[PDB]
């Protein structure tokens, strides 16, 4: 009887893994398993992530072909990849991320080997592109009802942990059912390839091809975007001309929500191109 | 037959996996890793990859190992779980271009169809762009070589489709996006001249060194179109351009009203709360 | 020109946006089309009967 | 007290004037931050969606 307080490490691998695993995340229901090492009690580390073949009776205890894991997992013992299974992972589309008496029964048979048993559910079918904020799941002691739920230490974290705060799944199911907290991990390698990695990604081959297109441009396309830009600019100025009165009259409160100011802001920001590429011309032009 | 490809960082942050399962053994050698795309289209788009046991020897160049049994068991599965992709080429880490890379890739030349090459680099320290896809075609020499097998260089270009993009912006939190304006552009407009100048300047180094201390031939026929291309701009004296300074600093002096006008209308709002605001909080103040 | 409005079977409306693979001739307004469930994109169109 | 208060007050000179640098800071990040949580806000908008009454 002791518990401490764990946390799961996730890299870029198991989360890249999960975004192609979710791009192939079909309302079928998918298998999946992840793997790590084991270095203390309180941490767990997972580095390797692989993918499942579809079966028609879904995630079951059946699907999963112990001949196809282990000797999966053999070619990966015969490679550069010495690490143990620490759970596996699924998709919930639609119904939610809960898990139903299937998933918590191989869970439950699942869990034998693993005392961690980390199960983690990807849903980037009805989540926004803004966030992809994933939690991961846990599966708490049917002997501890009598005692506390989770004598876990370190509470600061569950305010990071409070982000889904959906007001049905957390404390709608939160009967022996919790959760625990993530965080991310990234070395030098990672930030500065991945880092100049995604900015070349934004940015030209040679760097020096697409800027005297527009530099170019600025005098055969963009003078339509300013001629419309001042037909956009003389449609506000015909209500700036209305404006004077009212704020001659009254004075007190505003009624208008629209501010009229930082929309012509960024038209002047859209503006300064040419003054910031008439240089970029002089370079070209110099030498 | 291929204009462009498309390769996702998916791969090279494998080559990362590449680099961090290495166990500090001391070998870091060129570890060739089995390429996967989709050959259907066109494009070429790769989605995922996996490695291959890859090694070499010291001395001969000519050794190379690589696995059939290992490639037919990860393409089999991994066909099984996906079968939208299959085999295109492969890829090794290893910055140079050694003589034993047309023996490692006439295996997927024979068995496999044409495969491409993709070059980077072990350390990121390369400003440019580290995915070059060089495509293994034989190409007609006019000097009279035998035909042999020639890389040519085939542009690329580094996009996620939905997700991956979403990934890398949650993992950095530090990057920005276009964000047209004043910082995005001059960012670009202060370091350009240092992105072209290592680039150029480190190629300059090494192309006069070969000019004058250079052997076996190294096809000298593209350097006539190399300073051929460099001569097109004969030093022109703006004569004719002159009309055009006019326009373009016509549209200068387009952006001077836009900016002294619209600015001046800005300034309503500021140079009268500035008073109307002052001048009644402080005679009911107190 | 480039996003318009689709009526489905079932009675909800929604929108949709162009695919860079195909053109503005079946485009028009007037031709039953496909949708898809990903990301709403379009295949191909549908000719009635 | 009356010549000590140059000399006492020149603390107040360093710690005043050394604030200029911070809001320059805080004026050129929090800006950076405005746009950047501005384009992250206007992203969730997007072109598939259902129309209603
Ligand atoms: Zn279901």
């Amino acid at each position: 009887a002791v518990d401490t307080a764990e946390q799961v490490y996730i890299s870029s691998l198991a989360l890249l893994k999960m975004l192609k695993h979710g791009r192939a995340g079909v309302p079928m229901e998918v298998m999946g398993l992840m793997l790590g090492e084991f270095v203390d009690d309180y941490t767990v580390r997972v580095i390797d992530v692989f993918a499942m073949p579809q079966s028609g009776t879904g995630v079951s205890v059946e699907a999963v072909d112990p001949v196809f894991q282990a000797k999966m997992l053999d070619m990966l013992k015969q490679t550069g990849r010495p690490e143990m299974v620490v759970g596996w992972y699924h998709s919930h589309p639609g119904f939610g991320c809960w898990l139903s008496g299937v998933d918590i029964n191989t869970q439950q048979s699942f869990e034998a080997l693993s005392e961690r048993a980390v199960a983690v559910v990807v849903d980037p079918i009805q989540s926004v592109k803004g966030k992809v904020v994933i939690d991961a799941f846990r599966l708490i002691n049917a002997n501890m009802m009598v005692l506390g739920h989770e004598p876990r230490q370190t509470t600061s974290n569950l305010g990071h942990l409070n982000k889904p705060s959906i007001q049905a799944l957390i404390h709608g199911l939160n009967r022996h059912y919790y959760s625990i907290t993530i965080n991310y991990r990234k070395n030098e390698l990672e930030q500065k390839m991945l880092l100049n990695l995604h900015k070349k990604s934004w940015m030209e081959g040679l760097t020096l091809q697409d800027y005297s297109e527009h530099c170019k441009h600025n005098e055969s396309v963009v003078k339509e975007m300013l001629e419309l830009a001042k037909n956009y600019n003389k449609a506000v100025e015909e209500e700036d001309k209305m404006t004077p009165e009212q704020l001659a009259i009254k004075n007190v409160g505003k009624q208008d929500p629209k501010r009229h100011l930082e929309e012509h802001v960024d038209v002047l920001m859209t503006s300064n191109i040419v003054q910031c590429l008439a240089a970029m011309l002089d370079t070209v032009v110099f030498k | 037959a291929v204009q462009k490809v498309v390769v996702h960082p998916l791969v090279l942050l494998s080559v990362v996996d590449h680099f961090n399962r290495i166990g500090k053994v001391g070998n870091q050698k060129r570890v060739v890793g089995v390429l996967l795309g989709s050959w259907q289209k066109k494009v070429l788009d790769v989605s995922n990859s996996f490695a291959v046991p890859f090694d070499e020897d010291d001395k001969d160049d000519s050794v190379w190992f690589l696995d059939h049994d290992y490639l037919e068991n990860m393409y089999g599965m991994f066909k099984k779980v996906n079968a939208r992709e299959r085999i295109v080429g492969w890829y090794h880490t290893g910055p140079k271009l050694h003589k034993n890379d047309i023996a490692i890739n006439e295996l997927m030349k024979r068995y496999c169809p044409n495969s491409v090459l993709v070059i980077i680099d072990v350390k990121p320290k390369d400003l440019g762009l580290p995915t070059e896809a060089y495509i293994s075609v034989e190409e007609v020499h006019d000097d009279g070589t035998p035909t042999s097998k020639t890389f040519e260089h085939v542009t690329s270009e580094i996009g996620a489709e939905e997700a991956e993009e979403v990934g890398v912006e949650h993992l950095l939190r530090d990057i920005k996006d276009t964000t047209v304006g004043t910082l995005s552009q001059r960012i670009t407009n202060q370091v350009h001249g240092l992105k072209g100048l290592n680039s150029k300047l480190l190629d300059i180094r090494s192309y006069l060194e070969k000019v004058a201390t250079g052997k076996l031939p190294i096809n000298h026929q593209i350097i006539y179109q190399l300073q051929d291309v460099f001569n097109l701009l004969p030093d022109v004296s703006l004569q004719e351009f002159v009309k055009a300074f006019y326009l373009k600093t016509n549209d200068q002096m387009v952006v001077v009203y836009l900016a002294s006008l619209i600015r001046s209308v800005v300034a309503l709002h500021n140079l009268i709360n500035n008073k109307i605001a002052n001048r009644d909080a402080e005679k009911k103040e107190g | 020109e480039e996003k318009f409005i689709v009526k489905a079977t079932n009675g909800p409306r929604y929108v949709v946006g162009c695919r860079r693979q195909l053109d503005k001739s079946k485009l028009k307004p007037g031709t039953r089309v496909a949708l898809d469930m990903t990301t709403l994109t379009i295949m191909r169109y549908l000719p009635r009967e | 007290d009356l010549y000590s208060r140059y000399k006492k007050l020149q603390q107040e000179l360093e710690f005043l004037e050394v604030q200029e640098e911070y809001i320059k800071d805080e004026q050129k990040n929090l800006k950076k931050e405005f746009l950047h949580a501005q384009e992250e806000v206007k992203r969730i908008q997007s072109i598939p969606l259902v129309i209603g009454q």
